[PDB]
């Protein structure tokens, strides 16, 4: 379990029922603002991934509205909104206005218990790395919120892989699965080891 | 340097460590500003239609229950007929707090006929001072959503957490609006005596004096001043 696991794949086509239930889902989707259409986004099978937990959903532009929509369709209530203030290595800030921040919606589903609500604040301050590259502070925040629990990231890239996290994304390097029950349900669902349509 | 870890350790919000917080344009705005006008009105009980003309900019600062730790619920706000006093091409700036208003205020914008184009965040430092039940994190910001209908600055305002019970929003919001140069008929709903400001009509229940006259107000925008940006010369 504990060490980073991942799956290179098209998240549209993967049968995420094999992966089980997670205390936290994080998604950083390629909103159409290799992107996904709004219907493709609305159709993702997020609802099977959780019973009681949180969803972290990166948004920008009109995805700010659309992400709220997917968030509610998938069965979550938006209860927080993190913003990451973008700085350089000297802690200064990098249509109508220039943008100094990225938004991440926080959704709750069910009734999660045993989480440490209230340890971090809803503002992150941290340096920009690659274009499209998220700050590692979010993993620290998510760890303090729900420590030791299983977490899944959608549309992550290789640098995003983390302990306790299963990463899905089409630019990862193949498949790397260590959780036995997940290896089991994977082999049952994908015996010849391919995932299309 | 993990500023979130640091905040968990010390009580210092990450924004505490952001460093570092054109003139002639301010002069041009200040020159073309109408005299401040203001009217005491109980907005729930007041037909907003007798505020004329239609406005180019609306700054809407309803008193949210969450600001206190007469309040207006989003139920009340959503029933305001904002679309009846907005110019066909106009802009709205709506303070939504940090809770459900982030969603309900977006409903309002669409209800009144606007689409969101900016999400301006007021980030509140606690350098001088190291919970909603639904909350997952400590809330250290408020959002002011910007709307457009029809056809320099950044989207962050950083200041210290005001004293408890102080509901004032940072005056920087006004600079941001005015630097957009969106027109001269500017309305601030639920302003206060403390927010009255040249270039602005203020309507709100706690104002102590009124000077508003609909004809005097319309005076300021008659030809040849009908379509000014507020960022240009006075027409001699
Ligand atoms: C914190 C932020 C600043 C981080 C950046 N954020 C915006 C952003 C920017 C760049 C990103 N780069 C990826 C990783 C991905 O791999 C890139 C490539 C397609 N990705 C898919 C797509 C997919 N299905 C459809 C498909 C498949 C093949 C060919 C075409 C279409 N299946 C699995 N991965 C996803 N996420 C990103 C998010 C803002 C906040």
């Amino acid at each position: 379990l504990f060490p980073p696991q991942w799956i290179c794949c098209d998240i549209r086509y993967l049968d995420v029922s094999i992966l089980g239930k997670f205390a936290v889902v994080m998604a950083d989707p390629p909103w159409d603002i290799g992107t996904l259409t709004d219907d493709e986004m609305r159709r993702l099978n997020i609802p099977v991934l959780q019973d009681d937990g949180f969803l972290f959903l990166w948004v920008t532009g009109r995805a700010m509205e659309l992400g709220r929509e997917c968030l509610n369709l998938w069965g979550y209530e938006r209860v927080d909104e993190i913003i990451w203030v973008k700085t350089n290595q000297l802690q200064r800030i990098i249509h109508w206005l220039n943008h100094g921040k990225e938004h991440c919606l926080v959704g709750v589903k069910g009734n999660p218990q045993g989480f440490n609500q209230g340890l971090d604040c809803d503002v992150i301050v941290a340096e920009v790395r690659s274009t499209s590259h998220k700050p590692d502070e979010i993993y620290g925040m998510i760890e303090r919120l729900s420590p030791g629990t299983r977490k899944i990231e959608l549309f992550g890239r290789p640098h995003n892989v983390q302990p306790n996290w299963i990463t899905l994304g089409n630019q990862l390097d193949g498949i790397h699965l260590l959780d036995p029950d997940v290896v089991a349900r994977f082999k049952q669902r994908y015996p010849d080891g391919i995932i299309s349509k | 340097n993990d500023y979130c870890q640091h905040f968990v350790d010390t009580g210092h919000r990450p924004q505490n460590f952001i460093r570092d917080v054109i003139r002639l344009k301010d002069e041009l705005i200040a020159k073309s500003n109408t005299p401040p006008m203001y009217l005491q009105a109980d907005i729930e009980a007041f037909d907003i239609r007798e505020l004329t003309p239609k406005f180019d900019v609306i700054l809407l600062e309803p008193p949210l229950e969450e600001y206190y730790r007469k309040c207006w619920t989003w139920d009340d706000i959503m029933k305001l007929e904002i679309d009846e006093i907005a110019a066909p091409r106009s802009f709205i700036f709506l303070w939504c707090g940090s809770g459900e208003g982030l969603d309900l205020g977006r409903v309002c914008l669409r209800k009144w006929g606007y689409r969101r184009c900016e999400d301006i965040c007021w980030i509140k430092t606690n350098k001088n001072n190291p919970l909603d039940p639904k909350a997952v994190f400590q809330r250290t910001k408020e959002h002011c959503l910007m709307g457009i209908k029809g056809t320099v600055d950044i989207d962050l305002i950083i200041t210290e957490e005001p004293e408890i019970g102080n509901i004032e929003k940072p005056v920087e919001i006004f600079h941001i609006i005015e630097h957009f140069c969106l027109g001269r008929r500017r309305l601030h709903l639920f302003g206060r005596d403390s927010t009255i400001r040249p270039g602005w009509l203020t309507v709100g229940p706690t104002l102590t004096n009124s000077n508003y006259n609909a004809e005097t107000y319309a005076s300021y925008f008659s030809a040849p001043n009908s379509y000014l940006t507020g960022c240009t010369e006075e027409i001699e």
